């Protein structure tokens, strides 16, 4: 997998986490029990001549 | 031999900044566009039974 | 690999070398870093007859 850029020195790609479902009791809060995707990224640096 | 007075387009070379490491720092890092999904996760059954 | 030759007593074949690459650090002279591709001859001498 090749990709090419112009200009800048460092190229960074973001990655995403993917979630997991749950049951909801009747007459109860959903927003109280929730976890975000906590997505973090990773970067490759251009090298030199 | 070696050359001096290079006019390095990088390096902070600002007033009183510490003798900076990275001759290449002060370059913005651009983003590629290659966000990554973490796959479809498929399924099974769903019209098997 | 046989080939025919005329007149002369012996026949030599020149043998080329193989190059290697490197980094040109910013502001570095290219000349001192340069290393030659060495090529060395190799001779088949007839024995007669």
């Amino acid at each position: 997998m090749v990709r090419s850029i112009s200009s800048g020195k460092s190229a960074q790609f973001p990655v995403l986490g993917r979630t997991q479902a749950a049951y909801l009791a009747p007459g109860e809060n959903l927003d109280d029990k929730r976890k975000d995707i906590k997505h973090t990224e990773k970067v490759i640096t251009i090298d030199g001549l | 031999a070696s050359m001096t007075g290079g006019q390095q387009m990088g390096t902070n070379q600002g007033k009183g900044v510490v003798a900076a490491g990275d001759k290449l720092a002060l370059f913005l890092k651009v983003f590629g566009g290659e966000v990554l999904t973490a796959f479809a996760r498929t399924s099974v059954t769903t019209s098997r039974h």
